This record gives structure tokens, sequence and C-alpha cells, in this order.
């Protein structure tokens, strides 16, 4: 730190090198030798001396060594312009679109003016003068032409000199993202008018169009037969595709670029240009390479065997062909074969430099060389493995280990690792003591040094020595240098690490910025391992049995100071997510303050000192009162005894500063009332004063748990007095478990004689369960037996279908659980031997400590029903469930009812149901793994720059703004936990005063003015309460859009606001009202975000860690991670599931809302057909269909059809259909009839890759697989298998030019009963039905019932056998009757909290609004928001998004903050578009090195170049790439320092 | 505002910017038969003179393509008649704060 | 310090002309100088002496 820099780098400019790199460096390389033999690198080769040392001889350059050497370029002179291949698919474009006569572009000179002149608007920042350019319009003579020019270029000049007179531009232009979205738009589309034309618009003369290949060649086809005519009626006035040679190229484009420079130096500059250097062609080409310094071209190296590099292997195949294509040059210079081997030697040489830069765009064995663009492009590569994921040093890993005989923020130090990892001390007056003490420890002894640094620069290291050496150097430390260059400079003596040091300490999968955590440092001695508090554990997510954290060891102050004061544990107390706190102890403390805590627990005083001093220490500065006070006893006069309650009050009055009150708090255990007896209180948590007076204390109060005693504490006192609490609390409950053990035996599981007596007989009535539920699904009734034939028919009937006996597996599964729960609800609490305190079994569940009331009951009561696949145990195909039952068996025990216990045992049969259970949630172990690692990814390279600014608007790094408060109000979710616990606040009034202390406060804050503003707001809004949304006059927008919340006291939202009021107003309660209101206004105003905040970050950590969570089946709607797929990425405008939320009105009712239902929802004509009857007959081969309909009382109540509109369905949609099939039918009969016997047919099972997962990882077991994952970083996926990355792999097709224009093809070359009488209505729609059909001959409906139709197909005689009956059921099954469109399937379910609504499968907004007399139009709501984007606008599209994010957390019972829901929402919408987080979204972005470093890299890169554009180093992903800090917190603001001489 | 039924020309679609002072704005009245700005999810937009524009970027020290931005072609930037640079205000209901104003620009 | 000071961290040298790091060399002294940094395509040979 004593090397300070000055100048630094500000932005970054892209650019391409011109041909002048014959200055910097003419070392050129033209022997393709690389080493001659006896090792010397050959002069002129790809190894030379000049190029930086090598091998232990200096540079020929520097004149410098091996090392020190930067080392340098050279070119290889290339002596013909062969192209570049990055930049010739953007050349391609601009060779198709010139006329090679006229010089000039195909399109009309003005139409390029304008193009030209729009994008000079574009590149400052007005927009809108960019569209009235087009305003401008007024067969036309060319002195029209050339003052509509005049004209427009005139208000171009006026336009910019208007907005450059403001601060609306500046001479270097302006340029955000919604400026580069439309420059995107033009210069798409000016690539697309240009790309087709037909004349030249300037002339006539018009050139043939081109057609490439491989990246290699240039073809200009020959012009056909029809348009020479027009080059000889107006120009007078060899085969196909001749090759075309690089130079002409160059000529052809020269001269193109030379005319239209006016267009040109506006598509490739996106910011004005000032250098005004012009846009040559011989960018595109490539005269000369450069050649890479020697330094990163050494060779490659396996063991001994030292190979040749990848780069030289190349580039020496570029140079060969030089030289050959100059040697040859001078074989054809004396004048055929030798005209063809120059061509090829062109073919080739450009072939060598395309295999130089790509690998696949040249030809290759099987894997070819990689080439520089592909070293870059995945999650290896460069751009993200040594960009943003470097290796570092002052480090160390190891397993990690228990320990409660630590601090909660501490780790464990091995001697291994303290006496290796050190920090450089500067040694000062102040630290020579204890830095003369630590060099002559030296790098053994523990509290020591490994090396000191002189004020020079040099090290000296202190391992060789003895003590003479380091007491005669440690003497000399403070002893200044007599340089005067290094004056200022002391000695640097790298002490070890102490116990006053920090560390980041790292659990492997980083899913959230809780698992890097800032721990204190206490080196254990004789230790192998790193060892860490239990109350660390579900911050890291670790379980103690093999895991590995990272000990990363920072090296300045300005890192001790942030991982001490920003990333410590005790600031990470509460989770951004929630605001639920995350630390607390875990599960053997939380089963000893059970005992402790409780009313039997008696302690003498000898016991009461010890407890007191074995947790809090007055050395290790536990106390504020430097000495241990005490409490009287609670038993004077047969002997003075101590409760156990009393000692928490003990440990509480230490701990806590001496000044402030004691805790006030009212809350519950998890431990019911009746379980310690009659009249008992111990459910009811209650602290007065800080002293424990009734209920025991649990999971619930010092547990990771909300509003607990441990968390209020760090709301009354702090962060650091609550995590005093959880270390005294952790080594409490560890000296009274030494003291005073727990167990758990074989009698705290098993059942009283009277108990074990009840479950007999509860289980007795549920051997006749299974038959009442079988004879309830088939509707049979009176209690038919088991073996009753007939049921066992119908048993068989339910047992081929997957849509039933999913009832029958319904019915009998809640038939026999009710039998489940009364065994343990009669059991549990009461048929037990051992009651609560002394059963430890039912104390560790009913304290939180390990398990449940559910793994209490399996092991004393019952398994009970074995449930798969959420159905019940699978069935052979003989309705047997194992080969020991009876087929069709109606018993509980045969369906995987199991009534054994796991203290008795299962039996044989009940054991093996219990291992298909236990199966199938192991096979949704493997599924979690890469669900969210590229979700997460994807939204933290978006969310990442976005940040609070000192304004309180939430801005990206770039400054486009993204909302103007952090959730409305610009609340910290880890502040708002008491925030509205108003009850809580008022008990503790006068020890909250002290902490938001108002005394020293009030002079630098506005009171007045805002107390003012909001009761204008309020009472206003309270006038206007029952007018709706849309006709709220809006005179009084909110407080705290005028008034900054920071700053003005009483600014506050408005849902504050009334809570706060509504407190006040419903509670009449030494303080008043207004000092109530002074001072939760108050903490308002110090519970908001803070500036610089990281709100991207932490609103993506917020979505993506528990979608860790959310990987599990079905226990209709697109489900979890696959909805956060669609909604979060990919921007679905065609969802899987598309719904509809109908609400119908009040005074509709139930009978009318069903019967819309049935109007709505599609009827095929399937559907109400029971039979078809085709009667073939021949003679002409009549077919005879008839339908036989379902009865119209029926299909009328289904579904609302009316069977007139069956006869109009039939009559004018079905024989359409039918007479088609035929027509098609036979059309195949004449035509394809037999393939071709021999020839082999493709591939039959095959995937599209790899042919398998992975042919040996894919048999790793899980505590193998995670052997492989615990010992390196592997947590990503390469292919992470997913078809909505192949739609995003697949989509953006080629071209409409392409083979198929719009998917052509042939289209061409068509050229019972036994009635009769009709009425003549009948007899004469039927004459106009044979007459509007080709085939019908006869029809018939059945009007008076309308249970059958009738037709008579008579076909030709000619035909053959033809399957009619397939023909007509595809045919029924595609016949609509009644469809709305869009929208297939509408129902009424059950309504969640007086929301009686319709739910519609499929989005039809436009026909729905025909509907408002069952519907309220202004109250529908969907989930697809591409839908709701395109009808109700972008607001509507925004609440959208976070209401259907919500569903997918709400379900799952995981409560995400509202305020990281809004950030997204805010990001995806803030185009006025539906964008996701893909590279489709990503494309409009200002900063490069963000789009270069997420993926297609060089796809960015190029696109970079060709807009020549400046990275302006804000983005946080491009600071890090060029070194610069990052400005997202600390780095948001500058330090300066006041000197006081002037 | 020129409301029509079922289409109106191609051919006719140019004379909608052959008047450079004056607009014209055309609907089909079957996207009208629901005020879409009575539905529950559209807050109240309100659209700002360039009285309040200016102290709106004043405040925030804005350019003005630094907003967030609305469409041309949004139903509700069709509805109000928003030229390209006329900031629109929306005041909507978090389920956190309440009534929450938020700004948003035409381009 | 996890990105920069502790992975690899160089002071490079930059031309404050052409804007680049890989054209810049420290020079072989004449036997009486000091070696300084200097550019090279910033650069011109002492053949272009003209006037």
């Amino acid at each position: 730190i004593s090397k300070p820099v000055g100048s630094e780098i500000t932005s970054v400019d892209f650019g391409i090198l011109t041909a002048k790199i014959r200055n910097l460096s003419a070392k050129q390389i033209t022997n393709p030798t690389v080493l001659d033999n006896l090792g010397h690198p050959v002069s002129g080769g790809l190894y030379d001396l000049a190029l930086g040392a090598f091998l232990r001889n200096l540079c020929s350059t520097c004149g410098l060594d091996e090392k020190f050497c930067p080392g340098h370029q050279g070119h290889i002179e290339l002596p013909v312009p062969c192209y570049n291949p990055l930049f010739f698919n953007q050349l391609y474009i601009y060779l198709r679109a010139s006329c090679l006569f006229c010089h000039h572009f195909r399109l009309k000179s003005v139409e390029v003016h304008r193009y030209a002149c729009k994008l000079r608007l574009l590149q400052y920042g007005l927009i809108d003068e960019s569209y009235k350019l087009d305003e401008i319009t007024l067969d036309i003579s060319s002195t029209l032409l050339n003052e509509l020019k005049s004209k427009r270029s005139e208000y171009v000049d006026m336009a910019i000199a208007k907005a450059l007179s403001d601060g609306r531009t500046t001479e270097r232009g302006s340029f955000t993202a919604t400026v580069n979205d439309e420059r995107k738009k033009l210069v798409h589309e000016f690539h697309k008018k240009l790309l087709s034309r037909g004349k030249c618009d300037n002339c006539g003369m018009f050139s043939p169009k081109f057609r490439k290949d491989g990246f290699t060649k240039i073809f200009e086809t020959a012009l056909n037969e029809k348009q020479i005519t027009n080059n000889r009626v107006k120009g007078f006035i060899k085969t196909g595709s001749t090759y075309i040679l690089s130079t002409e190229v160059k000529n052809i484009l020269d001269t193109v670029f030379r005319k239209e420079q006016c267009v040109l130096q506006y598509v490739f500059h996106s910011r004005p240009n000032l250098s005004r250097k012009l846009v040559k062609a011989d960018s595109f080409f490539m005269d000369v390479l450069v050649v890479p310094p020697t330094r990163f071209r050494l060779p490659s190296k396996l063991g001994e065997e030292v190979h040749e590099n990848s780069q030289n292997q190349l580039l020496s195949k570029v140079l060969t062909t030089s030289l050959l294509i100059r040697d040859l040059n001078d074989d054809l210079s004396k004048l055929r074969v030798i005209f063809s081997r120059l061509m090829n030697a062109f073919v080739t040489i450009q072939n060598d430099v395309n295999a130089f830069i790509d690998s696949t765009k040249a030809q290759s064995g099987k894997v070819p060389i990689p080439g520089v663009k592909q070293a870059l492009e995945k999650k290896e590569g460069l751009f993200r493995k040594h960009m943003m994921g470097k290796r570092v040093n002052y480090a160390a890993r190891s397993v990690i280990s228990p320990d409660p005989n630590i601090e909660t923020n501490e780790i464990g130090v091995p001697p291994v690792f303290a006496v290796k990892l050190t920090y450089p001390e500067p040694v000062t007056a102040y630290n020579i003591a204890e830095l003369r003490q630590a060099v002559i420890n030296g790098p053994d002894k523990w509290p020591g040094a490994t090396q000191i640094q002189n004020e020079d620069g040099s090290l000296v290291s202190l391992i060789g020595m003895s003590v003479e050496q380091r007491k005669a150097l440690a003497n000399q430390l403070l002893t200044p240098s007599s340089n005067v260059s290094t004056h200022t400079l002391n000695k640097k003596v790298y002490r070890h690490i102490k116990n006053r040091d920090v560390v980041l300490m790292n659990r492997q999968p980083t899913l959230h910025k809780a698992s890097m955590m800032g721990h204190k440092v206490r080196v254990l001695p004789n230790e192998k391992t790193l060892r860490l508090h239990y109350a660390n554990t579900g911050a890291y997510n670790a379980d103690f049995d093999g895991d590995e954290m990272n000990m990363h060891f920072p090296q300045n102050e300005n890192a001790r100071a942030e991982a001490l004061n920003l990333a410590n544990t005790d600031s990470q107390y509460l989770t951004p997510t929630s605001g639920s706190p995350v630390r607390g102890l875990i599960q053997d403390h939380i089963s000893a303050g059970v005992w402790l805590t409780s009313k039997d627990s008696f302690f003498t005083r000898e016991q009461y000192q010890q407890y007191i001093y074995g947790c809090i220490r007055p050395e290790d500065g536990h106390t504020t009162r430097s000495k241990i006070v005490t409490l009287p006893p609670t038993i004077f006069k047969p002997y003075p005894l101590w409760t156990g309650k009393q000692i928490i009050t003990t440990v509480l009055l230490n701990v806590t500063p001496p000044d402030m009150p004691g805790i006030n708090l009212i809350s519950k255990n998890k431990i019911k009332n009746e379980y310690w007896g009659k009249g008992s209180l111990e459910n009811e948590v209650l602290f007065k004063d800080g002293a424990l007076l009734c209920g025991i204390l649990d999971k619930s109060q010092y547990g990771a748990s909300k509003y607990g005693i441990v968390h209020s504490l760090h709301e009354v006192y702090g962060p650091e007095v609550a995590a005093k609490v959880l270390s005294v609390l952790g080594r409490l409950f560890t000296n009274y478990i030494t003291a005073t053990a727990f167990t758990c035996g074989m009698d705290d599981l098993r059942l009283t004689a009277e108990g074990n007596k009840w479950r007999t007989d509860i289980l007795k009535t549920s051997v006749d369960t299974g038959r009442e539920a079988a004879a309830e699904v088939t509707n049979l009734d009176k209690d038919t037996p088991a073996d009753d034939p007939e049921l066992l028919k119908r048993l068989q009937e339910i047992l081929r279908d997957n849509n039933k006996s999913g009832i029958l597996d319904a019915v009998t599964s809640s038939k026999v659980n009710a039998i489940t729960s009364q065994v343990v609800s009669k059991c549990v609490p009461d048929g037990t031997m051992k009651k609560f305190p002394c059963n430890s079994m039912q104390a560790m569940a009913l304290s939180g400590a390990k398990g449940s009331n559910v793994n209490v009951s399996q092991i004393m009561c019952l398994l009970g029903q074995q449930a798969l696949e959420g159905r019940r145990v699978p069935v052979m195909v003989s309705g047997k469930t194992l080969p020991s039952f009876k087929p069709y068996e109606t018993d509980a025990m045969a369906g995987g009812y199991v009534k054994g216990r796991f203290y008795s045992g299962i039996k044989p049969q009940e054991y093996y149901f219990h291992c298909m259970a236990g199966r199938e949630g192991l096979i949704d172990t493997a599924v979690k793994t890469s669900r969210s690692g590229y979700l997460q990814r994807c939204l933290t390279k978006q969310l990442e720059g976005v940040h609070v600014s000192y304004d309180n608007s939430i801005r990206d790094a770039d400054g486009t703004l993204v909302q103007f408060m952090y959730g409305g109000d610009a609340i910290d979710i880890t502040k708002e936990s008491h925030m509205t616990q108003f009850e809580f606040c008022l008990d503790n009034y006068y020890a909250l005063l002290k902490k938001y202390n108002p005394s020293a406060l009030i002079e630098h804050l506005d009171v007045e003015s805002a107390l003012k503003y909001s009761k204008k707001t309020l009472k206003y809004r309270k006038k206007h309460s029952k007018e709706p949304h849309y006709k709220q006059s809006v005179k009084y927008d909110p407080v705290l859009a005028k008034y900054n919340p920071a700053k003005y006291l009483g600014s506050v939202s408005e849902n504050f606001q009334d809570k706060l009021e509504s407190f006040l107003d419903k509670n009449s309660k030494g303080v008043n009202e207004k000092k109530f209101r002074a001072l939760m206004q108050l903490k308002y105003m110090r519970s908001l975000i803070n500036p610089g905040e990281a709100v991207g970050i932490i609103a993506s950590q917020s979505v993506g860690e528990p979608s860790t969570q959310m990987t599990l089946n079905t226990f209709n709607v697109t489900l979890g991670i696959p909805r956060l797929r669609e909604i979060v990425m990919t921007a679905s405008a065609a969802i899987k599931t598309p719904q509809m939320t109908l609400p119908i009105w009040n005074d509709v009712s139930d009978e009318q809302a069903d019967t819309f239902c049935k109007s709505i929802s599609k009827v095929l004509l399937s559907e109400v057909i029971d039979k078809v009857i085709v009667t073939e007959t021949t003679g002409a081969r009549s077919y005879v269909i008839h339908m036989r309909f379902f009865d119209n009382n029926e299909y009328s109540e289904e579904y609302d059809v009316s069977k007139e509109e069956l006869q109009n369905v039939i009559s004018n949609q079905f024989i359409h259909l039918l007479e088609a099939a035929i027509v098609k039918e036979i059309k195949k009969q004449k035509r394809t009839t037999g393939p071709d016997i021999g020839v082999a047919v493709p591939r039959l099972q095959t995937d599209v890759a790899n042919s398998s997962s992975n042919s040996k990882r894919l048999e790793e077991d899980n505590d193998e697989e995670q052997s492989h994952k615990k010992t390196k970083q592997a947590v990503s996926y390469d292919e992470p298998d997913e078809d909505e990355i192949e739609t995003m792999r697949e989509a953006e097709k080629s071209s409409d030019e392409e083979g198929i224009d719009s998917d052509k093809e042939s289209d061409s070359d068509s050229e019972v009963e036994a009635n009769n009488n009709m009425n003549k209505v009948q007899r004469d729609r039927q004459s106009a039905i044979i007459s509007h059909h080709r085939f019908i001959t006869k029809y018939n409906f059945d009007d008076e019932s309308g249970k059958w139709c009738e037709f008579k197909l008579e076909l030709a005689a000619d035909t053959e056998k033809l399957l009619m009956v397939n023909i007509v059921e595809e045919i029924c099954r595609k016949s609509i009757i009644r469809q709305i469109p869009h929208i297939d399937r509408c129902v009424h379910p059950e309504p969640e909290n007086g929301k009686r609504v319709l739910v519609t499968e499929g989005v039809n907004f436009q026909a729905m609004w025909d509907q408002e007399a069952f519907i309220d139009v202004d109250g529908i709501t969907s989930n697809d928001v591409a839908a709701v984007l395109k009808t109700y606008g972008v607001e509507a599209a925004r609440n959208t998004i976070v209401n259907e994010i919500n569903n997918v957390f709400s379900r799952y019972a995981i409560s995400v903050s509202f305020r990281h829901l809004d950030l997204i929402a805010d990001m995806m919408t803030r185009q006025g578009t539906y964008l996701a987080f893909n590279r489709q979204g990503m494309e409009t972005s200002t900063s490069s090195f963000m789009k270069m470093s997420y993926e297609t890299t060089c796809q960015f890169l190029t696109k970079a170049v060709l807009d020549n554009e400046r990275e302006q180093l804000d983005s946080p992903s491009a600071r890090i790439v060029v070194g610069k800090l990052n400005n997202v917190g600390t780095g948001s603001f500058d330090v300066l320092a006041k000197v006081p001489n002037a | 505002i020129f409301v029509y039924q079922n289409n109106i020309t191609p051919s006719a679609m140019k004379l909608v910017p052959s008047i450079p002072p004056a607009t014209i704005e055309t609907f089909n009245e079957a996207a009208l038969v629901v005020n879409i700005t009575h539905h529950e999810l559209v807050p109240k937009h309100i659209r700002l003179s360039s009285d309040e524009k200016r102290e709106l970027l004043k405040r925030y020290r804005l350019k003005e393509s630094q907003l967030p931005r609305i469409q041309r072609a949004d139903p509700v930037a069709l509805y109000l008649g928003l030229k390209r640079g006329e900031v629109v205000k929306i005041i909507r209901k978090s389920e956190t704060s309440g009534r929450y104003a938020s700004y948003r620009i035409c381009m | 310090d996890r990105l920069l000071n502790s992975s690899d961290y160089t002071q490079a040298s930059v031309c404050r002309e052409c804007g680049s790091i890989l054209t810049t060399q420290q020079s072989v002294p004449r036997i009486g100088s000091i070696s300084t940094v200097c550019c090279r395509r910033c650069s011109m040979r002492f053949e272009d002496a003209k006037k």
C-alpha cells in the first residue's frame, strides 16, 4: 500500500488496428521455423528475441531479462489483403447493397440521406426530433431532391444547436439505453432496406447478386437472360458464380465507402465523431497480423513432455503459406497450372487466418485447434474464469467442526493455518512493542512473524534465521534508512494472524450474502480443523458432516473495517428476504432451557454462582459492570435457593448496558399449558424490567424465531447485545447440560397399558374400512360383502382407468386417515408411560429441539397410510398389490395402510410398502441440483449496478432510473421488524427512546414541515374514501414524494401512517400520544434504506435462494420454478397454461354462474355422441352414417347446447370436414401405397446428442457424488438441460429469402328403427344439403327428439375398402360446436376469501367484455403477462408480474418481500415492453463488458467495435475487468482529507 | 378522433401524418367497449405539463431518456393521446406503502 | 481485495497519447543515461528528421 497510483483508467474506447502496426513493431516474422537444432531461437521466427526474452536470453528490444521484460508484439506481412472473419458478416451486407457502376448504394440518395440524418439526431440526447424528420415531405426532378436534402439538414443544424444551447446534450453527445434502443431499430432497418432492392436509383445499370459459402470465397453470379435487356436500353444510352479476388472487393468497397462517407460516419458511431477520422474499407481487411509476445506463447507441458503451443501451430501454417504465395508469385512472374495454384493459395491463406481466429469457422480431425475466439465463450475460457472468478492468495479451506466454547461471531483457527497466513502491519510508534515480539518469536512460535519489508521495497525472510539475527533485527524496525526517496515509508512486519484479525468465511454454494460472513479470529491449539459455532449453521446452511469452508484473510485496513462493520455476523442477524432472524441455538440448547427455566429448577447458592461465571466471564469482556452483580434468592428461611428463571434474569442483568432499563416482553412458547398441569401459565412468556417472571424458553424465544427474547434484544439494545446473549446462552445451556445431562431411552417410547389398550381397539374399527370405501366408490350399498362377484366386476373396472382409481385412492385414503388421527389424538399425550418433562421424546418435539409430533406418532402409535405419487400403493395387472394378497382385496392393509409402529415392528407386507414410499422422495434428490443455478446468474447480471442513490431513487449503474423509492417507502427489510409492533414499543418506551435519541438530533432535521403536509393529505384522503381509484382527485400527492424521508420528520408512507393512527385511536393507555408519535416517526426515519445499498443484488438473491427450496413435485397451474422460468426468464408470449380469473357479480347466483360456465366452455361434437353406426354397403360404395346422440334432456343440461345447434354444425361444418377427409384419403389411395423394401430408414431411439447423459458419472451415489462436489467449486452445469434454453437456442430464423419463404407446398392436382315419411321441409332442407356437398345423396335429422342423425355418403364404385369409422372418430373430435376463441374451458372453483370468481383455461380479454351481465369486467385477472400488456398497457402488465411471482412463492409458504418483487417488475418493464433476463433483454444496455462477460462474447465484441463504442466503466462487471473500484456501497462516494495550511 | 368499425385502408393510413400541426387518432370501436382506465390493475395516469416535467427533471437531475419509458402505442398512451417526450404520472397502490407516485416518459 | 489486490495486481505502464498498454517499452539507455519508459507507435524513428 506504500506504492500509490496517481493516474488511473477512466474509460475504454474500442477500435481497429490500422495497417500502421509497422510503427509499433517492425520486428516482422518470416521464417516458419520455431527452434533450430541445438535449441536456439531463430532470427525472424515465431520465438524471436525481439519479442521478449526467452530461454534465459535477453530481450533484443528491452535489454531486460526473462522476467522483467513485458514482452513485445510482432507483425506478419501478408502480401495480399485477405479479409477478417469477425467483420466479414458485416461487410457482406455492404457488398450486396452497392451498385458497382454508379459506386453508390441501391437506394435513393435521399432515402439514404433520411437514415443518415436521423442517426445524426440519435447520437445526441434527442429522439422526438428524429421522428420529426419524417414530417419533412414536400417522377421528381433533381432541383427538388437537392433542396429536400437542404431543408432536412437545415432542421438538424437547428435541432442540435437548440439542444446544445440547453443542457439536453453536450458536444460529446448523449447515450442512454432508450437512445441505444432506437439506434438499433434504425440500423437494423437500414440493413434491411439496402439488402433487398432491384436497381440503383441513381442510374439504371445494376450489379449481379452475390452468393457466398463458408467465409473464404466471394462469388458473383452471371446476370440472367432477362436483365441484360435493362443494361442495354439504359447503359447503352462468364458462367455461374465466377470467383472474386480479395483485392477486387477492397477496390469495390473503397470507392463505395469514399462516395457515401456521409451515411457511414453515423452508422459506425453511436456517439459523435470528434476526431472526424474517415470510415475506411481497410478496416475490414487484414494487411498484417500481429503476433502476441513470447510470454503469451510459451510452450505447453505435461510432466517432462514439453509440447509446442496451440498459437504457434496455427501461426506457422499461415507463414508457410505466405512464403508459398510469395515463392509461387515468383514462379508465375516468368509466365495454366500456375494460375490454378495461386488462386487456390488465396483460398488457403484466407482459410488459415480463418483458422487462426476461429475453430468452427474453419474446416479439423475430430476436435480442431482452438482459435482465439473459442478461447473465450463458456463457463470456462477467459471472460468468466479469469475475470469474474479469479483465484486468490492469503486463503485457506478446511473441514469445519462444532464448538459451543467459542463466541458466535468467531472461527476457531488451527495452529496449522495460523502460522502461514500473514498480515502486513506497518511498524509505528504504538505497535513496536508487539512487533518486536513478533520478529523475536519467528515463524514457528505462534504470535510471531515471517518476513519484514524494508523501506526500499525488498523483503527479508525470517525462516532460516536463529534468535540472534531475529532479536538483532526486531531492534532495527523504527530505524530510519538514510534514503530520501523513501523517507516517508516505514517497514512492514508480516505478523501472523492474531486473535484480533477478521476473516471472510465462505460456504461454497454462495446462494445469498449471508453465506459469506465476517468472523473474528480465535486461534485454538491442538486442532486440525476450522471450528465454528452452532449459531452460524443456519446462515451458511451447513451440516457438520464434512463441509469445507473457505477462509479468506483480507490484507488492508479498508477491508478489515468492512469485515467488522458491514459483512460481520452481528449485522447479518435478520435475513433480507423477509426480515426473519436466521441465527439462534439449534438442538440441545433448546432442550436445556426447557429444563433450566422450568419450575422444578432450584439451585443452591454455590450452584448459582457457578453457572453465572460458567457462561459470563468479566475478563473476556462479557460483563458491562466489571464485577458480577447477582440477585437475592427467592427462598430465604428453610434454605436459601435460587430458581432457574432467576439465572436467565442474572445473565440478562450483566450483558445489557446498565443505563438502559430492562426488557419488557410478552410472548408465547411452543409448549401448551396443559403439559404442565392444572392452572399452569408456563406458555405465556413474561419479561418485566429485564426479569423472566413467567414461562419457559424454547425455540420460539432463543431459536431462529421472530419476536422472541433474542429478537427483542436485537431491537431494543442492538446487534452487539443480541450477539452476546446467544454467546452467553450458548455457554449457559452447555455448562448446565454437563452438570445435568439429557438422554433419550426406551421407556420414552412405550405407551402405558391403558393407552396401549386404546389403540388396539381404535385400530380394531379399521378392519372394516377398505370395503366401506370400496362400496361407496362403486355406488353399491347396504354393505355388500368383500367377495360379492358384482363388486369384483366393478373393482376391476376401476383398475383399468387412471382418472378413476385415484377416486378410490382418495376416498379410502381419507377414510383411513381418520382412524390414523383418532389413535394419535387419544394416545400420545395421555396413553404414554412417561409424561411430558421426563419423556425426553415428547420434550424434543414440543420444544422444537428436534422432531415433530408426526415423528412421535409413527413411533408410538402407527405409521399410517403410505401414499405413493399422491395416490396410494400401485397395483399389478392382476388386481394384487403384493403376491400375498387376494386379487381386489378390499382391505386397508392391502392398500398400504400400515397399522404397525416403529416401537413394535412392521409386518413383512407393510414393511414392503414403506420401502416404496421411502424411494419416491429419493428420486427428487438428483433433480434438485441445477434448477435455480442458471436462473439466479441471469438475474444477477442485470440487477447488478442497481443501487440506492442519495436522493432515495433506485437507479442502474449508468443512471437509467428504475424506481423513485425502494418499495414505495424506502425501508430496509432488515429494519421493519418491530416497526408496526406498536405494543412492544410502548412498553419499552424509555429503553427505546435512548436508542433513537432525539435530543442531540433535532437541530439537523426539519420537524414542523412534513407533519403539516401529512395532515393535509390524511384528511383529504378521508374525504374521498369511497370514490374509486380512477376518480381519485390528485391534488395531494403523498408526503414521501415531496419530502426526503431521511431529512424531514413525519414524512411517512401512507400505510404506516394509518396503522399508527389506528393504534393511537383504539387504545387509551407517563407517556402521552404526542411523544409516542414523535418516537414512532423517529423510528421510521432511523429505519430507512441507506444510499449505495445493493438492492439489485439483494432482490435477485432473495428470489434465487428460496427457489432452491421449491424443487419438489405435486403434493392445472404451472408450478414452481418452471413457472418462474416463464415469468422472469424468456418473457413468454405463449405460456403453456394461461388462465383468466373472472369475478362474477354479487347479485348473480350460483345456478346462474354454472350455466354461464357452460356457455363459454368449448363443446366438441364428440362430447354429445354416444355411438356412430356405419353400415357400409356396395353395388357405388354406399356408406350410411347413423349417429346416436345422448338424450336431449342430458346434453342440454351438461353443455347448454340446443338440438338446433347440432343441425347447424353437422350440416355446415362436419360434412365439410368429412368429405374433405374422404377425398384426401382417395387421393392417398392412388398415389402412395408402398415403400421401397431394402432401403434403410434412419435411427430409432437415440437422442440428438451424446446418446446418454454420462457413461461413467451417471452411477455416482449421493455420498460419492457429494465427494466430487465438495473438493472443487463444481456447482455449475455445462448443459443446463432445458427446452426453454433450447427455445432460447432455437429462434430468430435466417431470412424470408430462404428455401421456404412462407412454408409453401403443392396445394394442387385437385381439379332400432326403420323410418321414412319426412315433411316438405326436411325433404327440401335435404335437397340443398345434397346440392351443397359432394357425396351426401340422402340426409335426415331427428328434429322431434334430438336423439339421432343420419346420412348416406354414396361414393364412387371404383374405390376399395376404407376404414370409415376411424375417419369419423377423428372428425368428431375436431368439429367444434361452440367455442369462444382462445378459450377452452371455464370452471367455477371454491372461493378464496369472499371472491366469487371463475377460472378460464385460455386468454381472450376482448370477448369477455361482451359478458358484462355476469362478469365484473373491471376486475378480470390473467397470468398471461404479454396479454395484459397488449390490452391494458404497461402498468397493468407490471402489476401482473408482482402478482404472479408471488403465487410461486406463497404456494410453498415462502414469504419474499414485495420490495424485492417491485424492483424486478420495474426492471422488466423499463422499456415499456415485457423484457426478460436473457440475451435479448440484455441487448438494450449501455455497458459492453457486462455484455461480453455474460455469453456470446465475440458477438457483442464485434458489435462494440462496429459501433466504435466508448465504455464508460460504471457497471460493476466493467470495473472488475479494468480493475477499477466498484461504486455500489463504499465505492459510491469519495473521501477527502482536510489539510490545515493554505 | 376517427372512430371506425372494421378497418381503415393502408392507402388511407398515409393520411394520418399528412397534417403536420394536427393529429388524427384512430380507434376501432370494438376496443372501446370497456374503458381500460377503470380496471383495477391500471393506476391513475396523469400527464404532466412542461411546467412540472421540468421541475421533475430538476429534482432527480435526469435527462429525458433516463426515465422509465411508456410506449407510443400503449393502450393508455393512446388513451391520453401522448405525444413523444411527455411525462405521464402514475399513482399506484403498493402492497407495502399504499399510494406511491411514479413517473414514466413517452418515447 | 479478493479480485485484484490478492490475485494478480500489476502496476503496468500506459501511454497517455495512444492509450495503449502493449506499445510501451523501457528504452535501452545510452551508457550515461538512466533508462526510461517510452511508447512505440507514438514514436518516430530518427531517420525522419525532415523539414
